[PDB]
């Protein structure tokens, strides 16, 4: 059977870029179309640089043969230096022992008119985040939990981050049961700059209650260094335009952001055990 | 007693060395190149001091377009087999007065690596000095991280030194 890992979201009408297997035990590789590759005792690193005017949109592997270790808990897959959208990144795999194969394919799409809107924003955003997991509250005050099956990451304290398959993830504040869904916006890697922020309208009808945030970046390390996503100034009923602002230490190569609207906000909603410095 | 001569290069495929002996003196140099298209790992310069060996590693010539890599000509030796995919075998054979020390025959595992160790045969005069002889023990009795050793957890290890007192030595009681 094997393992797999995955990056992205793979789609019906995407053409392979290459296709190729690979032995874990030679030193070094076998040079397969021209490409470079290292191998260690406990690493392999392969670097993808293609020609053609495509941008990425899904990466898989497969291993043989069967380990006895779940594959969600940690981080295996990940490359350094590009990610999802931008022609080319320099992937890394952590071996054990016993892993001795893989299999290696990628996915692409032409690159001018390419956008990934239509998949991670689902058939029924109201009720199913990106990830497939549903939302449920808390029927007492109609909050919602946090999910705890995933890989999920703090920096300091009343702060999370998730992660799976290859995508982020940060909730701003906390979810009603009478909000309504409003649109989706996506930034793609031609705007994006060591700092950077976006336009929001407010107007009437139209209150932001709840934003959740979805990107892709590069780690230099296994430990990875969340970016700064701040609240710019106060968006309260007055100011009509409202701003989000990004501070990052990495580069990203793609965003993606959930408004979701409700009239009756007054703007503040915290825990009662958040409040205090 | 007369002087201690460096073993001579048997074979060599897809290359060659400068310069060419019927038998090489101490402090002597030999120098491998070899042709287009081709990559060259190993050591390009090599030199045999007193103790009879060559100084460095062997000097493999490889191409690069089989599932695993070529195991090389170890100096002094000859290699019988040409193929360089999965589950074939290579035998090694040296020349007159010399006694192999390593494996015989070598098979193409699963994995990409060759089953075995490289052969280099030895000669009556050349011992081993307790320098590399500690370094080897030591490199292969423990893992690096500094050096530690690995266990499977419940795991358990049972050592059995075996001696023997024939008429070797006859020193006291087994004084040493
Ligand atoms: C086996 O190869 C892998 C890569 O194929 C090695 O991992 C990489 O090792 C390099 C060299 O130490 C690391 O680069 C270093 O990073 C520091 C961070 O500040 C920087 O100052 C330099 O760029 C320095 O070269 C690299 O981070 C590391 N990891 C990667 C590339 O993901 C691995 O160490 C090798 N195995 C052994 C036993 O050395
Ligand atoms: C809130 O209004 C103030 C008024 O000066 C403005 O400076 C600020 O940018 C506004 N904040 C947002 C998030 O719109």
């Amino acid at each position: 059977d094997g393992d797999e890992y995955f990056i992205g979201k793979y789609k019906e009408k995407d053409e392979t870029l290459f296709f190729a297997s690979y032995g874990l035990k030679r030193d070094p590789c076998q040079i397969v179309l021209g490409y470079k590759c290292s191998n260690n005792q406990t690493h392999f690193v392969l670097n993808f640089k293609t020609n053609k005017k495509s941008c990425i949109s899904a990466i898989k592997l497969t291993s043989y043969p069967k380990i006895n270790q779940n594959s969600d808990l940690t981080r295996n897959l990940y490359c350094q230096t590009g990610g999802i959208g931008t022609d080319n990144c320099k992937l890394v795999f952590k071996k054990r022992k016993r892993q001795i194969a893989a299999n290696i394919e990628i996915y692409g799409i032409p690159a001018k008119k390419c956008s990934f809107k239509d998949r991670y924003i689902g058939a029924d955003p109201l009720h199913v985040d990106s990830y497939g997991l549903s939302y449920q509250f808390d029927q007492e005050h109609g909050w919602n939990l946090e999910r705890n099956n995933i890989f999920k990451d703090t920096r300091f304290s009343t702060e999370v981050f998730y992660h799976k398959n290859g995508l982020f993830n940060t909730q701003i504040t906390y979810l009603a049961e009478e909000d309504s869904f409003s649109e989706a916006r996506e930034i793609t890697a031609k705007d994006i700059k060591k700092k950077f922020s976006i336009i929001l309208p407010n107007e009437e009808y139209k209150r932001i209650s709840f934003l959740d945030v979805y990107w892709f970046q590069e780690t230099m390390r296994k430990k990875p260094k969340y970016p700064y996503i701040h609240y710019n100034g106060e968006c309260s009923n007055e100011n009509k335009t409202c701003e989000l602002v990004f501070d990052t230490d990495e580069l990203m190569t793609y965003a993606l952001v959930k408004v979701f609207t409700n009239p009756e906000s007054d703007g503040s909603r915290l825990k009662e055990e958040d409040l205090g410095r | 007693c007369r002087a201690i001569h460096c073993p001579r290069p048997h074979d060599f495929e897809n290359g060659e060395y400068w310069p060419r002996s019927p038998y090489y003196n101490v402090s002597d140099e030999i120098s491998f190149h070899c042709y287009d298209g081709y990559t060259l790992r190993g050591s390009a310069n090599r030199t045999c001091q007193v103790n009879g060996r060559w100084s460095g590693q062997t000097a493999i010539c490889d191409n690069g377009a089989g599932y695993c890599s070529n195991p090389g000509i170890p100096i002094g030796t000859r290699k019988v087999g040409s193929q360089y995919r999965l589950e074939d075998s290579v035998t090694y054979h040296c020349s007159r007065g010399l006694t192999l020390r390593g494996s015989q025959r070598r098979t193409c595992q699963e994995g990409g690596s060759w089953s075995g160790t490289e052969p280099s045969c030895q000669d009556s005069f050349m011992y081993d000095t307790p320098q590399e002889v500690a370094e080897a023990f030591l490199s292969s009795l423990t893992e690096t991280i500094k050096r530690k050793i690995v266990l499977d957890p419940s795991g358990s290890m049972n050592i059995y030194l075996v001696l023997d007192g024939s008429d070797s030595i006859g020193a006291s009681n087994f004084t040493g």
